[PDB]
């Protein structure tokens, strides 16, 4: 028989800054955030959910030295944590 | 007869650190009817896909973009993900493939999906190649919602959606000054 | 001596419904999400972060029964875990 | 000598599960270093705000209204917070009540905020008492933002702003039918 489902869940967006301002990008060695966000899921999927992973990489934007750019989370709807269990 | 100060970094996860069983029963047994449920390792199909937009016909190049793509595509490997690549696309173009991305047939088989946009950007979204001031070429993040939605993308449905965006928001340094 | 800061930072907004879609009032017993969120502070603010009781707050929405709705949370800037303790 | 199947609610924090003084030690434990921190409870004077629009001049009355404004002020002082109440505010009454809000001096001597509204909504944001079709009277979320962050509410610098909001975003059910 058919039921009913919510439009819109399960979803999570990280941008790169907060709405109105720059994100930063180095001729070679790319973006900022991009490389940043990599670091921390290299680090961190083993042990912290993705709502945490992206928590993480926001702080690690908190003393701003010139480039201040603070990555921010949108539109969340995920209702479960998302844990990557790399290896698995 | 490993040496835990030689980490191995040279299979298929690169330099994630591995999610031991241990710690991985660990994470179930402390809140498992609160965790999105992963599929089978060996038959599970996982989609992952990257737009990202260096050359523009009116706006500066983004140099070290491919940098960005390179990283972000081992990364999504390394997390279990077959990752599609488009390059140099409009706000059409990418609407179109956002389309075709939510009628593979692969995320029927797989658990979850990540998206990554990586443009220039301004404060209504994300730039397309053909985009200038005069006549603007914009990708919303409202439509790429709508088109990963639990309607447009069925195969979806309960599954975790992450969206990544690299892309300038405005105009703004983004700071304020304060007496230290 | 001066020093920048980040201009948005440290916020968290959680709206009734997602984009384009309605949340629901009853007549005598008030809005749905504004009993379910004060259902789950008062029983997870003791133990759990904000993030995390939204969260919760959100799958309580899940299984819809006719009166859809799925709180979001919105321009998250959150850099640490924001525990209440309540009692202290 | 308390009996644990009589729970009490009786205390400024009424029917809020209070965290125990060695659960408040554990909470720390795991990851002090990324909480946010707590002031004395002798000394901070923690605010919050709640808007609350019932009666309008162009669309139905919100019924149940004084219910949600009930439940919220009780859960905010049993959270340790002073709630000022505001009813039936236009858009514009709406800054002018944030914008004070914001110049408040205990913020200085409190380490977080709540801010609530609870009004009729459209896609576009809350709507203040004037609202009408014709002439809309609106608040967008960005001007919330905006009205508080470190620019425009120094006092709340480095410390946690949740804002909660009870109001429709369209006019859609928000469902899709599946085949079950
Ligand atoms: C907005 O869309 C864009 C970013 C994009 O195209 O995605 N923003 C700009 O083009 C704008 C703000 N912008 C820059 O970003 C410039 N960048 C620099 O001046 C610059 C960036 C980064 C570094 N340093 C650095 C160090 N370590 C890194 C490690 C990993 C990754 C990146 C790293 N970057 C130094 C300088 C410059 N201009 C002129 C500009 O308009
Ligand atoms: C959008 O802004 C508004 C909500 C608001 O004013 O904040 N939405 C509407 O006015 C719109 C969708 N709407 C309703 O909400 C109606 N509601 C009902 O039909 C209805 C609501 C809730 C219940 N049941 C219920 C049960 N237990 C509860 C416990 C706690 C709190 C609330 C509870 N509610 C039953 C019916 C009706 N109409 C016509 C309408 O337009």
């Amino acid at each position: 028989a058919i039921k009913k489902a919510h439009i819109e869940k399960d979803f999570i967006a990280f941008c790169s800054s907060t709405p109105d301002n720059v994100s930063w990008r180095h001729p070679t060695m790319g973006s900022v955030f991009i490389g940043r966000l990599i670091e921390h899921m290299q680090e961190y999927a083993c042990s912290c959910d993705v709502e945490e992973i992206f928590r993480k990489v926001r702080f690690s934007f908190e003393q701003p030295d010139g480039r201040a750019q603070m990555p921010t989370t949108e539109r969340v709807t995920l209702t479960r944590c998302f844990y990557l269990f790399p290896g698995h | 007869q490993d040496n835990p100060a030689m980490p191995t970094s040279s299979g298929s996860e690169g330099n994630v650190k591995l999610c031991s069983l241990e710690e991985a029963q660990r994470i179930w047994k402390q809140k498992s009817a609160e965790i999105y449920p992963i599929m089978d390792k060996s038959s599970r199909t996982r989609l992952a896909l990257i737009i990202c937009n260096e050359e523009f016909d009116s706006i500066p190049r983004r140099t070290g973009a491919e940098v960005d793509i390179t990283g972000m595509t081992m990364l999504l490997q390394n997390l279990g993900y077959s990752v599609d690549v488009k390059k140099n696309l409009t706000a059409s173009d990418m609407t179109t493939e956002l389309e075709a991305f939510a009628h593979r047939p692969e995320h029927k088989t797989s658990d979850s999906t990540f998206l990554v946009f990586m443009s220039h950007g301004i404060r209504e979204g994300i730039c397309g190649k053909k985009h200038s001031e005069q006549v603007p070429d914009i990708l919303q993040l409202n439509a790429i919602f709508n088109m990963l939605n639990t309607k447009n993308c069925p195969s979806l449905k309960d599954k975790p959606k992450v969206i990544i965006i690299q892309a300038c928001r405005g105009d703004s340094p983004g700071v304020v000054w304060f007496k230290d």
